[PDB]
Formats: C-alpha cells, structure tokens, sequence
DNA sequence: GCTTATCCCCTTAAGGGGATATATATATATATATCCCCTTAAGGGGATAG
DNA sequence: GCTTATCCCCTTAAGGGGATATATATATATATATCCCCTTAAGGGGATAA
C-alpha cells in the first residue's frame, strides 16, 4: 500500500497479495466470472487491460482502492 | 420554489425550480467539502453546478407515493399547487423514504427535534380508517399505507421534522396483510434478509407493521436517525413507469451487472440470485425494481440492502379466474427460447442457463439452488407452528400446496 | 414530440411538455389572429408565445375524472406509457369535455368526422355491464358517454362529439336518485338539463343530456359548446372542489360570478340554487360542478345546474341520522361560516346575503318562492314518476325536504 | 479517502476532482498527450476504459490512487 | 355609438342613460350592491371611481363598453 | 370584436396592445408621465384602478372607449 | 313624499417620487457530448505446453 | 496433478485525427413585478341639508 503511479505496478502489488494470501489465478476467475487468461495476461500486461476488468480482480480479492493526494 | 434537501441535520442542498416548471438541481458546497459526501442516489452524484438530466426529476418521483389515489388525497387532504412532484413535496416535506428532508429557506428555525403523542388501543385503529378512507408521512408503493413511531408498547405519531421507525400497510385479492406476514418470517428461515414484521392489531384492523432498515435508533437512544436509501430504478434515474422489465426497466441482468459495484459485490448478488429462485417456489410475480433497495454510503459506497414488500400471488388460485399457469415471474427468465417467466413451467434448467449467461460460478448457483432441496419439509413446520390461531389458516393450504409442487422439480434432483 | 391543440378545428396553441416537468405552453397565433379569440380556460387567458405560469399543467390536468380509481385504465386498454396529463391524453385525448381537443404534431388524421353505430339493445347494455368489473366522462363517480340519436342510441365513431351522458349505478341507488333531482329541481324555476333514464334488459342506468354541445339549426352538425369549470378559473387540481381542501365556495363565487355577460340573472339563479340544495338535501355539490361559458373575447355565463344528488335517500335507516348532513360548500354565518342542515335558517342566507352585499329583496323573494311552489312541486314530480320509482326514495326525501321547507312559512 | 468498489464511482470522483480545481476538459488530454474526446468518454462511461489511460488522467489530476484493505 | 375621450364623458354619458328610463341613483344601487352616496358622487366627480365601481354602475343600467380605434 | 363586462375582461385586451404594439409599460407611461407601477398593477389588478388614469393609458394606447348594449 | 348632493367617521390605498428583484434576447468564448473513419487488441469459448 | 503463460477463434470499441454539435457561462441591453415613503379621498355605514 503506498503511492502508485503505473499499471504494472498494480498487477505486481496484486498478485503480491493474491499468491501470499494463498488464493491464485486458477480460482479467481472461477469465482468473478472471467476468464483464467484474463487474469493471468492482465496480471503480467496490464497495460491495455481496462478498469471494467481491474475492479471483478478487487472482489476476488477482498480489495479495493481509492485516491489520494 | 427551493426546496432546500437535508439528510439527518445536514445542509445537503437545494432544489430549485424555474419558471416554466423545471427540476433542477445544486449541492452545497458545504457538503461537498465533506470526506462523507454522496449523492441521494448515483442517479446524481455530486458535482460543481446545476443539474438537469431527467433524473433530477425522477429522483424526486420515486420519492412521493406512487398512487396517484393518494396524489389527489395529498393535494386534497394538505392545500398542495399540482400533482406535480416537486409540489406535494413542497408542503409534506417532513417524512420521506430515505434520508430525505425538505424545508424551504424560511425555516432554518430549530422545530419540534423530537416529539410524539402515544395512541389509545382506540385510536390504533382510527388512523388507518384515517389511511384507507402534524400528520407528515408519506410512504411510497403499492396500495394504502403509512408509517409510524414505536415506543416500547406504544404507537406515538411523528411530530415537526421527526421520523418514524415502523411500517403499517393494509388489506387490498381478499387479503395483504395475512400474506404480506406469512412470506416474510419464512424469510428468516431460508437465509434471506428480511426486516421484522408482526400484526399489531386495533380493534377490528388485522394491520401490518415493518421495521425500516432505513430508520435505525443509534446508541445514545436519544436521536432517532434515517438512512440514505434507494431502489434499483431510483439508482440510475428512472420514473416509476418503467418499473416492470416488459415496460423497459432494469432486468437481473442489469441487476447484477450493477451488483458488482456493491462494496459487498458478491454477497448481494448470491443474495439477490437466491432470492430469484425463492420467488419461483412462492409466486412472488410482484419482483420489480421498486422492492430492491440499496443502501448509501460516503464516497458513493452502496450495497444491497434487505428486500421488501415481498408478497406471494398465491391467493387467488385454484378455484378462482386466475391460474398458477398464467402467473408469470415479475423479472425475466434466460431460456431456450428468448427469454421465460411462465413461472409454472420454470425448472432449474432454465435458472442454469441464466446463472451461465451472466457468468456467475455455476457451483455458486448450486449452493443456492441445492440449499432448497430439503429444507422446505422442515423449513415450512417451523414457521407454521409460529403463528397464532387467529391467523387465517387458509393462506397456508394454498401457498404450500402448491410451493411443494415445483419442489418437485428440486428433490427429482439433489 | 409536442401535443398541440385545437378548438373546435382551430389552431389554438401547442403545448410544450419537457422531462423535468417545466410545462411550457403558447398561442397558435391563428387563433390570438381571430378577433373572437378566446382563452381555453380563464386561468389561461390570452397573450403572446410561451407562457410562464402554472396553472398551465393544472388545466391539462383537470382533464381526467377527480375519482383517481378511473385514472389508470386508459394506461391499461389503450396501452398509454404513464397516467400524466401527457400519457394520458395521448390516446384519448381527442374529445375532451367542453370544446378543446389534444392531439401529437404527427397525426393530423380525420377519420369519418360523423359516424354512429345503431346500438340494439344487447349492444347497448353490453357496453355498459362492462363499466363496473377517445371520450371524456367525469362528474361525480363512475360515468360514461354516448350519443343520442333519435329513439336508439348509438357508439360515437372518429372525432364525433356526445350528445349525452350515462351514469351508471354508483347512494345505494343513484339513478332514479339524480333523475328525481332533475324534474323536482328544474320544477322550482332552476335552469337545469331535461335528462331521462336508461332501459336496457336488466340493467339500469342515467342519462342527462350535454349543454356544451348543440344541434345547429338544420342539423347538419353538432358544435361541442366551449365551457370549463370553477377550478380552472383560478388555477387548481381536481383535490381541492369542497372547502376541506382549499377550494372556491359560496363566497369567491360570487365575487368572479360578477364580471358575467349575465352578471345581474346568473348571480340570482346561484343563490336560489344555493338554498335549492339544502332543501333537497344535495350535498355533494363541489367546486366541479359548476361550470361557465367560453365565449369569445373572453366572457362567460352560468350554464344550467348538474350532478344534483341528496343525502336523503340514505340517512339514519342504516347508520347516518339527519344530525349528520352538512351542505356541499359553505356560506357564511355568526360562529365562522355554518355548514349545518337543520342549523342553516333562513336568517343565514340573509346574512350570508348581506356579507356580499347582494339585494336583500331579491334574497327574501327567493326563499318565499321556493317556500310556496315547493308544495307543488313535490306533488308534481310525484304524479310523474315512472310506475315503478322506489317509492323508498320518494318518500324518504320527499318527507325531509318538507320538514325543511318548515323552516320558511313559519318566517315568511 | 473514499472507498470505491465500482466503475463508475471512479469517474464520479476523478470527476469531482476535475469539476473542483476548475480545468477545462480539454487542457488535460493537451497537456498530457491524449484526445480531448476520451476525458469526455471517460467522465460518463469510463467502463471499457483502458487501464494506462486511467494514469494519463490522474497523473495530471496531481493527483495518485492508493490499495485499501 | 359614440367616441368616449374624458373621464366626465365616460360618465356623463351613463347620466342620461337612467334618466331617460326613470331611474333614481338611490333604486340602481339596491339590484347591485353598493349606495347612492357612490352612484351619485360618481356622477359630478366620476373622474377618480375605481373600474368596478364603474362596471357595476353599468350592470344595474345592464350596459356594456368597448374600446375603439383613436385613429 | 367583444363586450367588455369586467375591469378584468378589460384588463386582458390591454395586454395586447402592447404585445402587438410593441410598447411596453416602460413607454407607454414615459408619455403620459404616469408610473409604470399602476401600469404592471393594472395589468394583474385592474379592479383598484381609477378612471382619469384608465384613460391616461386608454388614449396613450391609440384606443378610445364608449358604451354599447349588455342585451 | 320622492331624488340628490354634502358631510362626519373610517379603512384601504392608487399613484407620484424614487428605486430593485425577475425577463426575452445575444456574442467572444467555453465545451462537454457525438459521428464515419480506423485498428490494435481484450475478454470468451475452447485448450495444450515450456 | 496444478498454477500460469501463451495461442487460435472472434466480436467490438477505445483512442487518434479531425471536426462539430450541444450545452453552458460571464456579458449586456432593455423590461413586468415590487418596495418603503406619503398625500387626497373614494367607496361603505349611517344621516340629512337642499
């Protein structure tokens, strides 16, 4: 949790939680309703993933965000 | 002409109206300014200048009764202007579904904060002939009803700008209130979230009573406080009329398509779902977009709050006009064929499809449809062993009768 | 799109409704071009283009009948989208009660402007045995239009005009109620519509005659009469016809009935119908049923007094003693405005007749008159009466309406 | 600040935020090098938005987003 | 018929018009609802009668006034 | 044309000549040295009104009034 | 006896002086919302491998 | 056996360009409703000089 600014930045910070947290991949998708693929380009590719995507991952993942100055 | 919106003692803003009649809207900046801000509905979400979109108008509709039986009565009953919306909000101001305050520029005075006046076991059954045929209310629905305030054993009345805590609606169909109960207690025994509801009687009125998630006694006891709270429709920004999907509202798809923004994204939605199913085996064929509610939260948080006015439309069947096989479920179905809602042929089939279509975990869906594959034989005893003798034991001869014909199509299975 | 608006074959003015409910209206200038202009309701008098008022809505509004159980049908058989002014007055918003009619911007159709259809008697009772489980009907309660013609009466057809209305069976029998009403009342020198009742099989019904629509010399056509209502003279929704309410009464009547073309015989014929109905115990006469004429430049007269019912048909024979009467509208008395039967004397409408300074003599004449012809009167509609009018009816009112008339030989 | 679990409330904010500092929808894809067009598709329905985009925007917002638990 | 130009026409016009029928300032008041102290007054000082007094005046002689190009 | 019965039904066709005149009250009383007040009270009240300034603003208008039948 | 103009008492206030809160109508600019085009690519099914 | 990265098949729309239509804002004449101050008095009761 600290000051972001790029999208890879993100993907990394996630799955930092959604591995150490036990969870993965395989699961999420299965849960939010998307695709294994989804997750898994988007984790790695973010870049051109949209924000329709980047919010169903904060469900499976009991996160959220927010913004701040 | 400006009636100025508060939400418990909090300048919200003002709601102005132009000349030719216009509904407009503008948010303090007071509020603004507020780490806690959050528009009355995301119909409006707060921004720096006047609005216009039609929302700034239904909003306010879905506010007032929907009847316009009671319209005419509102103008009648309390010298209105028009059966226009922001008109009979103009005067009855005081209670209004929702976090909702409206008071004029000529009132900042500091009226009645709190005060009621307890009603004799008489009088309990005088303001309802009162309804049917200070006082500030206005509950919007179905047919003749209001609120009112609860005190240990009493029923006070709201006075000056004093909400309420209870709901009281009443008979229509031979009967409401005897179904409206009936429903609502199994409710509690199906894993659904339901508010407290009981008979409070008054001399020869069988009436109804609710307890309003939107209203909420907070530790201190000493204030009372509403809840900033909408409805599907309302959401967005729709007019009542677009309240039923075939008339071109909000489906479950859309629902859940929303349901992702809770701030309790899957829960609402297993909730919601089940509950789909539940209004199979019931014939609840009154599932629209004006009985699911969503609560408001600062920075524009919301969830799905308990679910009301649920009724099933099993009264009048069997030896009456109306039959279970021309009962049609209020939201649609995904089938085979275009889409389904002829409840009566409805098998789980069909639910399957739908929980594929919007990509909801097939093994979620089974959860909820496997849960009601062997708990309604036990589920069924033990509210029917909770109710007294005086209730109507005909209501229940003919909602389960007929709930354990379409069970069938549940335990052929699990 | 906008709705527009005619009178009579006339572009009078469309109407511009909006989404957020800032009704804006306007004055097709070929009517503000034609020197017998008239407004289409007082409360809506006569200037140039938008107009920033009110009570524009309210009239469109008082389009649909006052009983809001009748406003959601038309949504129903006619699938309209809401139960506004606007979505219901899209459908049958063509005949509209008095002379205006309603219509899109994209529908200038002209269907057989004349047309009838020679109802048999099945038919006719057909039509309204279904009354209970493009026209305008709304007055009282429960009530339907037709058309009149000759000895059969027929189904209207395109933009054709009623000659008629049929009230059905609401009071537990208002029918041969309101019919008594009519002949006793029109006995007493009340300028009222012959009506007569309705036969069909085992139905029963009434039927009063229109004065808003007349048969020109030659019969060739059947101009709708232009006329309107108290309410939309100052502005107000269909809630506020008593006083309860917040409506026009015995007292602001009066000071409007003034500027009339008959300002002098209007203001006589109110008055007496006034008193008219306490006697005969009417008490359901509210601010709507009342109504002028739209004449052009603007003027207006009292038309012939209508929905005339008493309570006396029912009154203590089931749980409602004489005690409980109090007549429709209120006139003014010692103790704030009196509205009691059996408490308004003759000496209050002397009073109540002095408040507004109207003729003493006139006032006294009138009461006398009443009192003597009264007599008569009953007798006459009496010996007149179908051979079969519930004679419960007859003399249960009969009876009252001469205690009443007590009140009057023993002071004058 | 404010949680957010949605699409939408995103934009609803950031709009805010713009609506507040008093900028013209216009300066912000100048300034940062992006169509003026996509702040208008983004502040009504930033739904299928790209991610990177999202950045663009708030970088110039001065403005960060932050991972609340 | 003719053209009205000044307050004494407007009045002095309606003069004549009772007297010409028999009518007293003191009975044109009664079938309206105002004296014979107004009716009167108005007649040699009609210039400051308010418009209603003027109207009802009218109502009891049952007349009626229009307007009409100054060409 | 039509037959006056009220200080309101006159009121009314006063309105037109404005609107159709294009003068407005800012004028029409700017050459009769009258206040716009009485002008915009008449307009909505013509009833308070009194004759001598009815005229003021009859004539200033190009209009002339006189007396009919009320049949 | 009948018709008519003053006057007393009194409440409301039209209307002139002097001055201000709502109105159609309008032009530099500002401006958030749309269109045909165009295309690189994301989630969707379904699915195998370094 | 399992989590994770690719990969084809495949629909659509977002973003760029350029450009435009629909708002919306601080201006700016010109215009019906008002506001407190203050002076002759008109229209109601009631009455009577002439």
């Amino acid at each position: 949790f600290q000051k972001i600014y790029s999208p890879t930045q993100l993907a990394n910070a996630m799955k930092l939680v959604r591995q150490q947290n036990g969870w993965t991949q395989s699961e999420l998708a299965k849960k939010i309703g998307i695709k294994q693929a989804t997750i898994s380009n988007f984790e790695n590719n973010p870049d051109n993933t949209t924000l329709t995507t980047f919010f169903k991952i904060l469900q499976s993942l009991e996160l959220s965000m927010t913004l701040c100055d | 002409p400006k009636l100025v919106t508060w939400m418990n003692n909090q300048r919200v803003g003002e709601l102005t109206k132009l000349a030719n009649g216009a509904h407009t809207f503008k948010y303090a900046p007071e509020w603004l300014a507020s780490r806690y801000a959050r528009p009355l509905s995301l119909s409006l979400p707060l921004q720096r200048g006047n609005i216009t979109s039609d929302a700034v108008f239904n909003f306010f509709d879905n506010l007032l009764p929907d009847s316009p039986i009671v319209r005419d009565r509102i103008v009648k009953r309390y010298h209105a202007k028009s059966r226009q919306p922001f008109d009979l909000l103009s005067e009855i101001g005081r209670d209004s579904v929702g976090a909702v305050t409206l008071i004029p520029e000529d009132e900042t005075v500091t009226h009645p904060i709190m005060a009621w006046e307890k009603l004799t076991e008489a009088r309990l059954e005088e303001v309802l002939t009162a309804y049917k045929a200070d006082f500030r209310i206005s509950v919007a629905g179905a047919q003749e009803k209001t609120a009112l305030l609860r005190i240990g054993n009493d029923w006070c009345i709201p006075k000056g700008i004093t909400p309420t805590t209870h709901i009281i609606k009443l008979p229509i169909l031979s009967q409401s209130v005897d179904n409206e109960y009936y429903c609502l207690l199994l409710a509690k025994e199906l894993g659904l979230n339901v508010p407290d509801a009981e008979i409070i009687k008054a001399g020869n009125v069988r009436a109804l009573a609710v307890e309003r998630f939107d209203r909420r006694w907070n530790a201190e006891r000493t204030v009372l406080l509403r809840l900033p709270q909408e409805d599907m429709c309302q959401t967005f920004g729709l007019p009542s009329s677009v309240k039923y999907e075939s008339d071109g509202g909000p489906g479950i798809a859309r629902i859940m398509a929303f349901l992702m923004g809770s701030s309790e994204a899957l829960k609402d939605r297993y909730d919601f779902m089940k509950f789909q199913v539940f209004q199979w085996l019931i014939g609840a064929t009154q599932g629209h977009a004006k009985n699911f509610s969503v609560f408001i939260q600062a920075g524009g948080s919301y969830r799905l709050t308990p679910f009301y006015d649920i009724i099933s439309a099993f009264p009048v069947l069997g030896g009456t006009g109306i039959h279970i096989s021309d009962l049609k479920l209020a939201m649609g179905l995904n089938a085979s064929k275009g889409k389904k809602t002829a409840i009566d042929k409805i098998y789980p089939r069909h639910f399957l499809a739908t929980a594929k279509v919007l990509r909801f975990p097939e093994v979620q869906m089974h959860e909820i449809l496997s849960d009601f594959a062997r708990m309604i034989p036990a589920a069924l005893d033990n509210v029917k062993t909770s109710l007294p003798t005086d209730f109507p034991e005909n209501v229940v001869t003919a909602v389960e009768s007929n709930v354990l014909r379409l069970h069938g199509r549940l335990s052929r299975e699990y």
